[PDB]
């Protein structure tokens, strides 16, 4: 129950000291050079040898350099160590650990984007340096300098990203332990009851990466920190330790800290007015990032001499390859979408998983679960899923049920099924070490468990007491795991059961930093140090593949929630921010956290509604529902000591405010699902910060308490302070904005003050958009499946609007073969049209045929033009038929906009149409 | 006579030609607009037999509604619910938001008439005579 500070992490100490030395020496030079005559360029790839000078004799070691220029416009830079590629080192303690630098992070993370640009070309190439042109129309440049090695990445007439400009490149080369630079952290190190045997010695890789002319950087979740990341080298308002990524189970984590949490995505972006760039540091080991805001001059300067403000970052990882992608944008969308091409888009979710999820530690019996389910219906509060935490098990053995408390799990399951609701059951990677437990027998006899430094089976303490851990790095373990989840094997589960993966950092209660020893061995004989941040992801991968098919002929979308994660985990399911606390500061903090998830390419994120630890006041709980309806993943959860707080227990009038928030979420589900579709199509974030939506607006850059929802133009700013009855929203631009609920015109960019009592959600509509909703409330999202849609057409300054709507069966992979509806809606010049979003042509399966009776029935035009007054019909054309529908026009009145409503449109949602107004 | 109308509101569903909204009688409709799945009365009274006025509810997101007693959709509908006559057992109201949702709500609607549109294929039995 204690965490290394940066001084207690030996390689973090060494790398920070490397920086101290470089930054305060007389013209320090990085002792790294390209031997230019080893250099060659062909078919988008530079290759050379970097020679590192390792002492004052001028002795060198060889560090192979690859620079790839990819068809996307992304560059990749990789540096390995030739001695280790060749096995020409010797490990201590007779370790069987691998000698080479871990190089399988690509294979877990990268799924596309790797095609080389044959059109990239050397432009200039003297004996000191070369410049390669690349990217679209050859407008990107990388200047590689030989001696000392550096790279400058350019576009639009300037450097944007520099490698090694401050000279902090550090590859710790292999060296023996001999007798006669401080070496006291090179070998064994001790912390948290444990001693790391360190069989390879020092092997970190680090680099300074400068964002030239950028004042704001973003990313590297997960941290309780602002969206715009802080400096880390001390000073007023700054942190003093670097941001850390080392997935860990951190009990009662605190606010506003660079300390590591449960997952890590080593992806950073930098944004200024109309320019974006980014890097992705692909390394699965413990990683720290120092951030300082500085100037583009390395020297002391004369009075009055100007320098560009520059964010200097210093990245270092315990082991592995130095392996970095460089993204030159120029837009926020460009960066995220290229990142998603490399590491994966958001998986198509089970549609139900966008609804409201009801959980706590624990619902104590099948009867407790059935009672909660009935009470939600009794109090008219919609929900989709109820969740079973660890107490459903028999003595913390996974794949069992406590048959005292959970006597009829199938019956419970069927009750949920009657309203198309689901059940989620927790399954963790620690397998109880006990007898009469076939799962642990098989884990052992198939050799599927994680091992110690000497190859024996690792054993440690978690919820079941003594336990072993599945090694999901091993394909054979993943394939075995798959077998355990078939409905015929995992008795008591059925088609509406899905899975929660927890404790997959991995959390080991008597381990150092509550995790595994660094010298544990995984499949391939990698050390745990090599792969630690990938561990959670391997486990979620295993569970995802298990849910694709759990009986013959089934092929469907998994739902898996994870705690620990890495780059790529967006392909596998959802995350939440772990064990937060029932307090106002944590409510406020949840929004910048969830946003940082999205801009780092894993948007399917949320935080526990109400807070995990403690007991929220009624007003805190109420406001948390109003925030939580904007989390892509929306779940209430509560610690074992917290009082029962199922939402109907709050009492009136809170119950009503809570139900209204739930119903708002449900009514917007068509639009929410469409936002997930775009996340799937090209990694577009689900909720979007102001730097993403409005890159032209400098004042937007740091803002992290408001956001847009997908493609709807809905701008939300939830209330997150105690006792507040107004809210100040930053209006990003000159478009017209309208209150969602009252249609009041909210009164160019600037701060608007709005009324926001407890019962009110601050939600505005931007002009220029169309979004879909479903107005009929229902008990769950499944009972909405066949209901009609309302389109809301929000008109701005230009009398134009556009938007879209994606629908499919929510469950299958039939969308891969075209079995879906995706409409683009355009309003222009008194006409609203619907066309296929991609412009497709023809063959209809069952689901699509059934959608022929599901209609758009209502259209609301907000800001309807005065010319429409007294016209009482519109004309509708679709599929070579024509008819009239009634429209009522409502004039502007007081602060409220004019609005018109078309009634009984009567058009099937899958059909092209044109509606002519005025 | 229109579907979902209880005995004590029967008298309001009568003319030939026009329907006056029961609780908000300054709005008058054509009688073809009863149970046409458009919510045309701001008290909900033109849809006794469908789910289309179920958003007229104090629990649902508030939207402007000219002619509503409150001025918005946050209002108490005139009708108590959708009436299931349940011949052979005993009549009762169910909530409009249980109407045509694909779920047979047999406890209070044993005749199965809540799912008369067969949303998504659903066919409900008439279970009244058994219960
Ligand atoms: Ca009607
Ligand atoms: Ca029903």
């Amino acid at each position: 129950h204690d965490w290394k500070k940066c001084d207690q992490s030996g390689f973090c100490r060494r790398n920070r000291a490397y920086a101290d030395h470089a930054l305060s020496a007389i013209s320090w030079e990085s002792p790294y050079k390209i031997a230019p005559e080893t250099g060659s360029f062909k078919d988008g790839q530079y290759q050379a040898i970097i020679l590192k000078t390792i002492n004052d004799h001028g002795e060198t070691v060889r560090l192979p350099l690859t620079v790839s220029f990819l068809e996307s416009g992304t560059a990749r830079v990789t540096i390995d160590e030739e001695k280790r590629q060749k096995g020409e080192i010797e490990l201590r303690h007779d370790s069987k650990a691998r000698k080479e630098r871990y190089n399988e992070a690509e294979q877990w993370v990268i799924v596309g984007g790797m095609t080389l640009d044959k059109g990239a070309k050397v432009d200039y190439e003297d004996k000191t340096q070369m410049t390669v042109k690349y990217g679209p129309s050859s407008k990107f440049e990388a200047t590689i300098k030989f001696a000392p090695f550096s790279i400058d990445f350019k576009r639009d007439g300037a450097s944007h990203i520099k490698f090694n400009d401050q000279g902090l490149l550090n590859i710790e080369h292999w060296r023996p332990k001999i007798d006669p630079e401080d070496d006291s952290t090179w070998w064994e190190e001790s912390f948290g009851g444990n001693t790391d045997s360190k069989p390879r010695g020092p092997e970190s890789v680090g680099l300074d990466i400068s964002f030239v002319g950028y004042e704001h950087v973003f990313g590297i979740p997960s941290h309780a920190s602002p969206l715009s990341l802080k400096q880390t080298r001390g000073g007023e308002g700054n942190y003093n330790e670097p941001y850390r990524m080392y997935n860990a189970d951190v009990f009662e984590y605190i606010l506003d800290s660079p300390m590591t949490l449960y997952g890590s995505i080593p992806f950073m972006q930098a944004h200024r007015k109309d320019s974006s760039v980014g890097i992705f540091w692909l390394n699965a080991a413990e990683t720290w990032v120092d951030i300082t805001k500085g100037k583009d001059s390395k020297n002391p300067l004369a009075l009055g001499v100007k320098s560009k403000i520059t964010t200097r970052t210093h990245w270092f990882s315990e082991s592995g390859l130095l392996d970095v992608f460089v993204f030159l944008g120029p837009t926020p969308k460009d960066i995220i979408s290229k990142y998603a091409e490399l590491t994966g888009t958001t998986a198509m979710p089970q549609e139900f998983s966008l609804g409201y999820h009801q959980c706590r530690w624990n619902y104590v019996s099948d009867e407790d679960v059935k009672d909660v389910d009935r009470k939600m219906d009794k109090f008219n509060m919609p929900y989709d899923v109820i969740w079973l935490d660890i107490e459903y098990t028999d003595e913390k053995k996974y794949f069992t049920w406590d048959k005292h408390s959970f006597k009829d799990p199938i019956g419970m399951g069927k009750q949920l099924e009657a309203h198309g609701r689901k059940l989620v059951t927790i399954i963790d990677p620690h397998i109880k070490n006990t007898n009469n437990y076939p799962v642990v027998d098989e884990l052992k006899s198939k050799d599927l468990a994680v091992k110690t430094k000497d190859g024996s089976i690792f054993e440690g303490w978690c919820w079941p007491g003594s336990s072993h851990w599945i090694d999901a790095f091993n394909p054979a373990a993943r394939e075995w795991w798959k077998g355990l989840f078939k409905y015929d094997k995992f008795k008591g589960t059925m088609e509406n059961t899905f899975i929660w993966n927890d404790m997959n950092e991995p959390s080991v209660f008597n381990g150092p930093e509550v995790t595994m020893p660094k010298d544990n061995l995984h499949h391939g004989n990698w050390e745990h140090r090599d792969v630690h941040n990938l561990n959670g992801m391997t486990f979620q991968n295993a569970t995802y593949h298990a849910l694709l098919s759990r009986k013959p002929g089934e092929h469907r979308r998994p739902f898996v929630l994870t705690r620990a994660f890495f780059a790529g985990s967006q392909r596998l399911g959802a995350m939440w921010t772990g064990d937060n606390t029932a307090d106002w500061g944590y409510l406020k903090a949840s929004i910048p956290m969830v946003l940082s998830q999205g801009i780092a390419g894993f948007p399917f994120a949320g935080a526990d509604v109400g807070g995990f630890f403690g007991n929220p006041d009624k007003d805190l709980l109420t406001r948390w529902y109003q925030t939580g309806i904007f989390y892509p993943f929306f779940r209430a959860h509560a610690h074992i000591d917290a009082r029962r707080r199922e939402p109907y227990l709050t009492g009136e009038p809170y119950n009503t405010i809570i139900a209204a928030a739930l119903r708002l979420r449900y009514s917007l589900l068509p639009s929410w699902y469409t936002a997930f579709r775009h996340a799937h199509l090209d990694g577009t974030p689900i909720i979007k910060p102001m730097f993403y939506t409005h890159p032209s607006e400098e004042a937007g850059l740091p803002i992290d308490d408001q956001f847009f929802i997908g493609n709807t133009g809905l701008l939300a700013k939830p209330v997150t302070d105690k006792d507040r009855t107004s809210v100040d929203i930053w209006i990003p631009d000159s478009e017209v904005y309208y209150d969602y609920f009252t249609y009041d015109i909210i009164s160019k960019s600037k701060t608007a003050t709005l009324d926001a009592p407890l019962e009110k959600i601050p939600l505005l509509m931007r002009g220029g958009h169309v979004f879909a909703r479903r107005d009929i409330p229902r008990r769950s999202s499944a009972l909405m499946k066949w209901d009609p849609y309302t389109l809301v057409v929000v008109l701005g300054n230009d009398r134009k609007a556009e938007g879209d709507l994606y629908v499919d069966d929510g469950d299958s992979f039939d969308y891969e073969k075209g079995q879906y509806i995706h409409r683009r809606f355009i309003f222009d010049a008194n006409t609203l049209t619907s066309a296929d979003y991609e412009g497709r042509d023809d063959k209809e399966g069952e689901w699509l045929k059934k959608m022929r009776t599901v209609n758009v029935e209502k259209i609301i035009v907000v800001g309807a033009p005065a010319a429409w007054k007294g016209k009482k019909t519109v004309t509708v054309e679709s599929e070579g038929k024509t008819w009239a529908a009634a429209i009522e026009y409502n004039p502007a009145e007081k602060s409220r906009a004019a609005f018109a409503v078309v009634k009984k449109v009567g058009v099937r949602v899958g059909a092209d149409f044109k509606i002519v107004f005025g | 006579l229109p579907r979902g109308v209880g005995p004590e509101f029967a008298k309001y569903y009568t003319s030939q030609g026009t329907f006056t909204c029961i609780g908000t009688p300054s709005i008058t409709l054509s009688s073809s607009q009863i149970n046409d799945n458009s919510c045309d009365c701001p008290d909900g009274s033109d849809e006794p037999g469908t789910a289309a006025c179920a958003h007229l509810d104090r629990l649902s997101p508030e939207q402007p509604l000219p002619g509503s007693l409150t001025g918005t959709t946050n209002t108490t509908s005139t009708l108590p619910g959708f009436w299931c006559a349940n011949e052979g057992h005993i009549g009762s109201y169910i909530p409009f938001m249980y109407v045509n949702d694909g779920v047979c709500d047999y406890e209070l609607c044993c005749d199965g008439s809540d799912e008369y549109a067969h949303a998504g294929g659903v066919q409900c039995e008439n279970r009244c005579a058994a219960i």
